[PDB]
RNA sequence: GAAAUUGUUGAAAGGGAAGGGCAUUUGAUCAGA
RNA sequence: GGAAUACUGCCAGCUGGGACUGAGGACUGCGACGUAAGUCAAGGAUGCUGGCAUAAUGGUUAUAUGCCGCCCGUCUUGAAACACGGACCAAGGAGUCUAACGUCUAUGCGAGUGUUUGGGUGUAAAACCCAUACGCGUAAUGAAAGUGAACGUAGGUUGGGG
RNA sequence: AAAUAUGUAAGAAGUCCUUGUUACUUAAUUGAACGUGGACAUUUGAAUGAAGAGCUUUUAGUGGGCCAUUUUUGGUAAGCAGAACUGGCGAUGCGGGAUGAACCGAACGUAGAGUUAAGGUGCCGGAAUACACGCUCAUCAGACACCACAAAAGGUGUUAG
RNA sequence: GCCCUGAAAAUGGAUGGCGCUCAAGCGUGUUACCUAUACUCUACCGUCAGGGUUGAUAUGAUGCCCUGACGAGUAGGCAGG
RNA sequence: GAGAACAGAAAUCUCCAGUAGAACAAAAGGGUAAAAGCCCCCUUGAUUUUGAUUUUCAGUGUGAAUACAAACCAUGAAAGU
RNA sequence: GCAGUCAAGCGUUCAUAGCGACAUUGCUUUUUGAUUCUUCGAUGUCGGCUCUUCCUAUCAUACCGAAGCAGAAUUCGGUAA
RNA sequence: GGUUGCGGCCAUAUCUACCAGAAAGCACCGUUUCCCGUCCGAUCAACUGUAGUUAAGCUGGUAAGAGCCUGACCGAGUAGUGUAGUGGGUGACCAUACGCGAAACUCAGGUGCUGCAAUCU
């Protein structure tokens, strides 16, 4: 008793009944793969403006 | 026929009305349902928006919330308005005078707002006070701290708090939560 | 029985353009890429390291990791019925810096030149692009150009 | 396609920087609207120059009407149509007082002798035969005898009424 | 026009007038059986029912859509005639996602008045003469429910070309005789 | 003291089933005003 | 050379015959005509008249006529099937209760909550009252020993209703 | 080396300008990234549309399919067997193809009127034994796609080339 | 091109039938006409959506009312009864 | 291809031509010429730590692979690898 | 399985009286396959006997055409079930 | 403008056969003590710039040159292809409608352009 296979038949209008959604762009995207060494340099210069502005607060 | 482009007969998906059956709450929902079509006021239209949501969309607002709410600038005067239950909160030790309005009040929240100096009213009352939402400033519970939440969107690599009854070692901690053990999540 | 390798059914896709084997030219190395920069991928395939999956080849994408012989590109994959973020890491040899932006930057920079000098001499902007207009009127001379009338051929063979 | 009319139809080949005022080729198309008669000139054009109507542009497109239509004139008309198997050139003689007739004529006698339709049909040339014994078909020449006259015998009269009291004459 | 045409035969040229800028498109295929594309085109073009019919302006982005969904759709030039009396007899607006008959002049001036347009001759002057606010005129006007022609389609079948003696594709001009049997 | 099933009486129809839908004719019967 | 006519198109040109519909229910609007009173075909039918006043209309029912109408249920890609169950009728006849739970919702109270194991009490399996515990929550993390949540207005930025 | 199909972009999260942080980087305030400050709303930067957009939870059934056009594999082929895209049937009545799951047309609340689709208009059968030009006579004539078949080869039959 | 030969199967039978021969056949063209649960307009039912109306004699604000669109359905879900 | 005792059509030597028509463990495809091939010299990056990523994909595992980081090394004059 | 077309050759000479290579077009469903649509809550599985009817691709009988038909015998073919 | 060093694009630059080249540069070229490498100072190393030469390299020019590059209403709107019909045809296949649109072929033109630094009759 053999059947079907395979088959992409309606799974297009599978997909597109609830569409094919755009992946929602955000500002400020993660840093994920982001080199290591830059990420820590990054966030010894993030901390080095965070205290120069609070100190700027006069 | 017709081609249409969007389902038919399709409802909004959001409340018209309370789901509760409490004639006091739907008292409230006239009031605020006459003052949303007659006043013009978004304080109004979110009131009672907010007078239909369920439990769990209308989390607790606890004093210090409130108390952080008046420490911001400029809104130290205003009146606090919770469409839900403000609860007390033991771990601030320095409560402002203030008018909230609130569906409910906790007798600890009520006792600490009175004792600081301050009015716990209805939302009637406020709305016989501020009828277009003069002065006020609408605070909201944390939604996203139920415990519910937490496992939502459970999933490899998620890190969503999977479903258990009893936690501790032994409980799902072996295959698929650590790399000596097959893999890791 | 079945084979989907890495590098299945790549056997055009990852050739040398014809009469254009051989060492990667220097231009490609000295190209310098930045978080943001828009980028075409396409393997080269004298550059087994660092190269693009087949299905990436002729997808364009945003740098967003900057290491010493690579970047990172983020593309948009369809997969069942949404889009997930995929993020390659691809040696320069098989990306280059994508046009699809410049014509946007040069309009950008020519809008606002006509908007400086618009709002130095009058009032008119006419700062959108506009589709290709129907054809206006016009009179076309017979003057040495008197018509000429053709007629269908007959059939022959010339075989 | 239906009752037909002749246009001319002049294109352009769009003019260019390099080539401006290009050649104005025009074209006499049998048709019944000018939409069928530009879509013709179209088809024709592209058959004959590098040109397609993306490329091109109409100039002008106007309806020839017959010269002298209440006179009975003999045409020789070359046409170039495709078989079942295979394409031909044939030329034909209408009797007819005017080109879009005779043509209307060419098209209906080439349906039913050739099964051949519209759109296998190029009408490579319709003309005038000014002298007769130039007519060069016998099914034309046949009429274009001295004092010719002959009878229509039985006549089949058309009657209004489904019933008949007098069993009818074929008589003319 | 007519002069210019006139002053180009005698002066022997060929006054080739302007293209032009506005069609009238009419569904004529139902909503079974049509390929995505197409489907999308129609939709887009707010035909989403038999003889449904909206206003185009000609551009090369709109002519390409026009291509897709040829064989779906009768489409042409609309006179002056034809554009009054398809808003004046089936002239709806779109408000508040509503399609409220145009009965008064004052339901157009509340809704395009902004655009200088006050009236229902000035809704049809703005769409005879493709205007600056051509598109905002057209999209407040709802999709044209003409009714089967009057007379028939003038054909045996609909679904082939206009050329090939059928209904579909650019009819240019009796687009006028077609849409006011419809209308 | 139901139904299946049956007798009698009455009414009706009935050229290789019967039953059904829409519509009206005819017969019978009946409410509303 | 001067016309006509055809063809096609336009008129916010005039007008005749036919059919279906009359929704709404004080006024409110936009207009037209009139100098103005007012009138109107202008935000949906009124006026006049006749017969009948009941089986006449209509309903129901049986029959006749025109046209249409395969036997349901089921499995199935596909059933009217030469696939299966069903001669008929009545009565019975199939997602229940429980333990422990997920989401959602309603309610009470709320950093707490749960009186009902038990005690008190009672008009006695009800209702009413209650101490100490205990459960869950208020802390996590680690295999474990163990350690255990404010640099800051409990942070910065972007958006964010009000 | 096409056509069709396909990635990206077409702005305020933008373009540019001044200068703060760093443990990164540079020969080097060199740069990198992130910041502080400043200028630029009618078309805020193609078209068309937008019963709105975004987001979340939770559960049913299903996990035998089949058919048509087109692309296409195995097979002599199959109402065969297997893929691609779309449209369908399944899950769907209705008008047409006599009949028929899939074809054509068209998708369906209850009615009235009008007009049509596909298909038809001798009679069955609603609707021209309409109009027009030809062709055909068959001692097996032919008579509408899917579709219910016919070929090579022949005929001073007849027609036109 | 049409027609004919080529052209043989089993119950009696199928351009659907009758029948049709300057067709009621074949090719082609032009009109008129017929009729779907489709299209247009109107009413009514329901659904969905957007609104108006707690200012009184107001007991049905889950009410009353205005406006627009829409209606196929197995398995299945939900709702009102 | 033109040459050189045995040496011939094939042994070794020489020049010329030689875009790879060779070789690169293996199937096939891709890639490669001062190399990725051939020969020689030095070596153990076939190492340590724990992450990210690509393919298959449920965006799970496994296998394989990519680019880094933090070390320790190899090689080279060095950039580098 | 049956039947065509072409005609290199056979047939003393002559392609086609009768045949007919190399090719090639078909028909039939009395072969066997191929398939798996119907039937597994069951369509009684060989053959024979018996009996009816149908088909024609005709063995005989009827009437014919052809012949490498003198007669006789025979062969090829037609209408014919 | 020539030349050298480093280059970018990587034949319009390559290839074949000839011709020419002033100045400088480059080059061939001379030598083997040292460092260095070879069977071989041929290559590689070093030294001289001295003994010699433009012969070669190199550069430029020439050729109805090969290749390559560019362009074309050249072929060709052909082949192919998206879409459509109850189009044709027994079929194989084909025509038409609305679009897109090659390659070969032919012809014409061309044969490196150029950055940085130094140098030169
Ligand atoms: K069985
Ligand atoms: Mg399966
Ligand atoms: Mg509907
Ligand atoms: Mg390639
Ligand atoms: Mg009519
Ligand atoms: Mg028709
Ligand atoms: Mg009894
Ligand atoms: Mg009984
Ligand atoms: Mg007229
Ligand atoms: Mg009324
Ligand atoms: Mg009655
Ligand atoms: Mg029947
Ligand atoms: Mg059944
Ligand atoms: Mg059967
Ligand atoms: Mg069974
Ligand atoms: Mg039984
Ligand atoms: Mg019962
Ligand atoms: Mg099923
Ligand atoms: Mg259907
Ligand atoms: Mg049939
Ligand atoms: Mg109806
Ligand atoms: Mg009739
Ligand atoms: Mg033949
Ligand atoms: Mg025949
Ligand atoms: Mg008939
Ligand atoms: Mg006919
Ligand atoms: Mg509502
Ligand atoms: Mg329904
Ligand atoms: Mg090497
Ligand atoms: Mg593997
Ligand atoms: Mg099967
Ligand atoms: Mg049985
Ligand atoms: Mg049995
Ligand atoms: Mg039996
Ligand atoms: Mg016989
Ligand atoms: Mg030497
Ligand atoms: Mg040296
Ligand atoms: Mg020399
Ligand atoms: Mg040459
Ligand atoms: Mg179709």
């Amino acid at each position: 008793a053999k059947s079907k296979n395979h088959t992409a038949h309606n799974q297009t209008r599978k997909a597109h009944r609830n569409g094919i959604k755009k992946p929602k762009t955000y500002k400020y995207p993660s840093l994920k793969g982001v080199d290591p060494k830059f990420r820590r340099n990054h966030k010894h210069a993030l901390h080095g403006t965070a205290k120069a502005l609070a100190a700027a607060k006069k | 026929g017709i081609d249409h482009t969007s389902k038919q007969h399709k409802r909004s998906g959001h409340r018209t009305a309370p789901k509760s059956d409490n004639v006091y709450l739907k008292l409230l929902v006239k009031l605020y349902t006459f003052l949303a079509r007659r006043t013009d006021a978004p304080f109004n239209k979110v009131v009672l928006k907010a007078l239909f949501l369920s439990k769990i969309n209308r989390p607790p607002v606890s004093v210090s919330r409130i108390a952080r709410a008046l420490k911001q600038e400029g809104a130290a005067n205003k009146t606090v308005v919770v469409v839900g239950t403000v609860t007390d909160d033991a771990r601030i030790f320095e409560f402002p005078k203030t008018t909230v309005a609130a569906l409910r009040f906790t007798a600890g929240a009520r006792a600490k707002i009175v004792k600081a100096g301050g009015e716990c009213i209805t939302l009637d009352q406020l709305a016989v006070r501020a009828p277009k939402g003069q002065n006020t400033l609408i605070l909201r519970g944390p939604r996203n701290s139920r415990e519910a939440v937490r496992h939502f969107g459970m999933g490899p690599h998620k890190g969503k708090a999977p479903r258990i009854l009893s936690t501790g070692r032994k409980f799902e901690r072996a295959r698929g939560r650590r790399r000596s053990k097959g893999f890791k999540v | 029985g079945k084979s989907h390798g890495y590098r299945s059914r790549t056997r055009y896709m990852f050739q040398r353009d014809f009469r254009k084997h051989g060492a990667v030219h220097l231009s490609t190395y000295l190209k310098v890429y930045k978080v943001g920069d828009i980028v075409d991928i396409k393997a080269n395939g004298s550059i087994q390291k660092g190269m693009p999956h087949k299905f990436y080849q002729g997808k364009t994408g945003v740098v967003y990791n900057v290491t010493k012989s690579s970047v990172g590109v983020i593309i948009n994959k369809m997969v069942g019925n949404r889009y997930l973020e995929k993020r390659l890491n691809l040696r320069v040899e098989h990306i280059k810096h994508s046009k699809c932006r410049q014509e946007f930057l040069e309009r950008v920079k020519a809008n606002a030149a006509k908007r400086a000098e618009a709002k130095a001499q009058g009032v008119a902007v006419q700062l959108k692009r506009q589709p290709a207009q129907p054809r206006e009127s016009r009179i076309v001379s017979t003057e040495g150009n008197v018509p000429q009338t053709l007629a269908p051929v007959p059939y022959e063979t010339f075989i | 396609m239906a009752h037909f009319k002749e246009y001319q139809v002049i294109g352009r080949r769009l003019p260019t920087e390099s080539v401006p005022e290009p050649k104005l080729f025009r074209m006499r198309i049998f048709a019944s609207n000018e939409v069928i008669a530009k879509s013709r000139y179209w088809y024709f054009l592209q058959k004959l120059h590098k040109v397609k109507k993306a490329s091109g542009e109409i100039v002008s497109i106007n309806q020839i009407n017959e010269a002298h239509p209440t006179k009975v004139k003999n045409f020789g008309v070359w046409v170039r149509y495709d078989s079942r198997s295979g394409t031909h050139n044939m030329y034909k003689e209408i009797r007819d007082v005017s080109r879009v007739a005779a043509v209307e004529t060419l098209y209906q006698d080439m349906a039913a002798r050739h099964r051949a339709r519209f759109r296998s049909i190029h009408i490579l040339k319709v003309a005038e035969i000014e002298k007769t014994a130039d007519v060069k078909r016998q099914y034309v020449k046949q009429f274009l005898t001295k004092d010719l006259k002959f009878p229509l015998p039985h006549r089949v009269q058309k009657s209004t009424k489904t019933f008949s009291y007098k069993r009818p004459s074929t008589f003319y | 026009i007519i002069q210019a045409k006139r002053d180009a035969k005698a002066a022997g040229s060929y006054y080739v007038e302007a293209q032009h800028k506005l069609v009238f498109v009419v569904r004529i295929k139902g909503i079974n059986k049509i390929p995505p594309k197409p489907r999308k085109v129609l939709q887009l073009l707010r035909l989403t029912r038999i003889n449904s019919g909206t206003f185009v302006k000609v551009t090369k982005a709109t002519l390409e859509l026009l291509k897709l969904i040829e064989p779906y759709v009768a489409y042409g030039y609309p006179s002056y005639s034809t554009i009054r009396q398809l808003v004046y007899k089936r002239g709806f607006g779109k408000i508040n996602k509503q399609r409220v008959p145009l009965s008064d002049n004052a339901i157009i001036e509340a809704n395009l008045g902004k655009y200088g347009i006050l009236s229902i001759d000035d809704l049809i002057h703005e769409i005879i003469t493709v205007g600056p606010h051509f598109k905002q005129a057209n999209n407040f006007l709802w999709p044209f429910k003409l009714s089967n022609p009057s007379g028939g389609w003038g054909v045996p079948r609909k679904f082939k070309h206009f050329i090939q003696g059928g209904s579909f594709g650019n009819r240019e001009e009796f687009i006028n005789k077609l849409v006011k049997s419809m209308n």
